[PDB]
């Protein structure tokens, strides 16, 4: 019956400020210590800032000292993380965790933090079919996803039809500070013409919406 | 769970390292109980590769009023004739912890730095430790709060 | 300071491996494990550098000595394989080891490798997209060289890798050569070289123009 649950995410500029809040389930806040950790994409744990029972006192990472207050209302039942001054390091998933003595026992789903200068919806191109080898077998195709931020965007291929085999890789960030990324498949060669594949990109932020048919070249 | 924690003062503190501890423990019993509830406090060193623990003192509560308790629980302090002296004078740490019926519902853990009490000592420590000029500093405000789920009655 | 060492290790089921964090003081009571998988939030194994959390399996343990904190896992199953953390909780600061990814082992397989030109359409962008995959292989250590007309290139690549696969335990691999619209079009064959243990040989893909 235990839960905590994080709201408050979003996305914002550097600069600004976002207030996260941790929902206790199923026990009283003032009683245990509290505790946000961040996780940015493909990263470790930090942990950021703590505050204890029967008295609120706080403890803070130094990178956040002086930018992030964590608070909790007893009566309300929850924690607070208040966000102020963001920078770019600071995009991470937020997890809220209660104390377990010296450890944390129970954790959150978390809640998504995205600092952006300028929001940019992807271009997306084909990666066109190519055999393996010279006789029948496998192909392989794509699209490519290229030059947008911030994360996330979803890719699927024929509306969520077409699984086996795709490979949606790990977005990378460019020099430019905008993200790449291919999704690709691997298909029967004798389906290239006959069997229609259509990537179907969706990027929130920028309310992008791309369905690009890949066919042989 | 029948009997909770509802606040934990450290009366005496910093303090000589010689001094008990004295804690003011407020918790409240929601039903009647048959047992008896012991309080124990224990001293964790770990200057050694491996943990080397004291009990430095316990006492028994029964029968267990129903409703708020206030008490001051007195705690004998370390022997120092036990402990090596570089962890005199290093940080360490308390348990305290209540059982009902000989069963660990909670713990109450602590950091504690020991130090000297003059800057002269603290910077050009002497040879042969002086306990008599260590004062320790229990981090009351940050206690790590452990919970077990139990039977009771 | 919490120092994690692997930062990734491989091992088959059944296998005894071992964990350690290195810590910049020696209490016992401030040192917590971690497991957390893709898309999951962290679970609490080992806290107070030795007692085991409710509900975890037995072959989980952790022991200090000193500095060193270890988690030990007697014998790995199948659903021990994911990343751990060590926690330390000091006087002032919580900080947490780098992590260590366990990966399943399985018997070697050969990269697929493809190469895809970039679309005319990106032309107009002013930058080429040359893509190689490296398709359901292990392990994951792989060589990928790029060649344009047959000048090795450096600098201008960059490499992203799945998961390991959770039914066939193989990755995957892009490798992205980025150049000018200008510099593409100054240049005839395209070529990646892929070496993998899978293969016998070093394997070319290429195309022209």
């Amino acid at each position: 019956e235990v839960q905590l649950v994080e709201s408050g995410g979003g996305l914002v500029q550097p600069g600004g400020s976002l207030r996260l809040s941790c929902a206790a389930s199923g026990f009283n806040v003032s009683y245990y210590s509290i505790h946000w950790v961040r996780q940015a994409p493909g990263k470790g744990l930090e942990w950021v800032a703590s505050i204890y029972p029967y008295s609120g006192s706080t403890s803070y990472a130094d990178s956040v000292k002086g930018r992030f207050t964590i608070s909790a209302d007893t009566s309300k039942n929850t924690a607070y993380l208040q966000m102020n001054s963001l920078r770019a390091e600071d995009t991470a998933v937020y997890y809220c965790a209660r104390g377990y003595g010296w450890a944390l026992d129970y954790w959150g789903q978390g809640t998504l933090v995205t600092v952006f200068n300028q929001i940019k919806g992807p271009s997306v191109f084909p990666l066109a079919p190519s055999s393996k080898s010279t006789s029948g077998g496998t192909a392989a195709l794509g699209c490519l996803v290229k030059d947008y931020f911030p994360e996330p965007v979803t890719v699927s291929w024929n509306s969520g039809a077409l699984t086996s085999g795709v490979h949606t890789f790990p977005a990378v960030l460019q020099s430019s500070g905008l993200y790449s990324l291919s999704s690709v498949v691997t298909v029967p060669s004798s389906s290239l013409g006959t069997q229609t594949y259509i990537c179907n990109v969706n990027h929130k932020p920028s309310n992008t919406k791309v369905d690009k048919k890949v066919e042989p070249k | 769970s029948i009997v909770s924690l509802l606040g934990i003062k450290v009366l005496n503190n910093p303090a000589k390292f010689t001094d008990p501890y004295e804690f003011e423990i407020t918790f409240e019993c929601l039903e009647s109980l048959k047992h008896d509830l012991e309080w124990k406090l224990t001293y964790v060193g770990s200057s050694r590769s491996l943990d080397h623990d004291q009990e430095l003192d316990s006492i028994l509560v029964g029968p267990v009023p129903v409703g708020v308790n206030k008490f001051v629980f007195s705690a004998d302090p370390p022997s120092a004739e036990l402990i090596p002296a570089s962890e005199l004078v290093s940080v360490t740490v308390i348990l305290l912890s209540c059982s009902y019926d000989g069963r660990e519902f909670v713990r109450v853990g602590y950091y504690v730095n020991n130090e000297y009490d003059e800057e002269e000592l603290r910077e050009n420590p002497p040879a042969k430790v002086q306990v008599d000029h260590i004062v320790r500093n229990i981090l009351a405000e940050k206690p790590r709060v452990t919970r077990f789920n139990i039977v009771w009655d | 300071q919490m120092t994690q060492s692997p930062s990734s290790l491989s091992a088959s089921v059944g296998d005894r491996v071992t964990i350690t964090c290195r810590a910049s003081q020696s209490v016992s009571s401030a040192v917590a494990w971690y497991q957390q998988k893709p898309g999951k939030a962290p679970k609490l194994l080992i806290y107070s550098a030795s007692s085991l959390y409710s509900g975890v399996p037995s072959r989980f343990s952790g022991s200090r000595s000193g500095t060193d904190f270890t988690l030990t896992i007697s014998s790995l199953q199948p659903e021990d394989f994911a990343t751990y953390y060590c926690q330390q909780d000091g006087w002032s600061l919580i900080t947490f080891g780098q992590g260590t990814k366990v990966e399943i082992k399985r018997t070697v397989a050969a990269p697929s490798v493809f190469i895809f030109p970039p679309s005319d359409s990106q032309l107009k962008s002013g930058t080429a997209s040359v893509v190689c995959l490296l398709n359901n292989f292990y392990p994951r250590e792989a060589k990928v060289q790029w060649k344009v007309d047959n000048a090795l290139q450096s600098g201008n690549s960059q490499e992203s890798v799945t998961e390991q696969d959770s039914k066939d335990s193989t990755y995957s691999l892009s490798s992205t050569l980025t150049l000018s619209k200008a510099d593409y079009e100054k240049h005839k064959v395209y070529a990646c070289e892929v070496t993998h243990q899978g293969l016998s040989s070093p394997v070319t893909k290429s195309f022209n123009r």
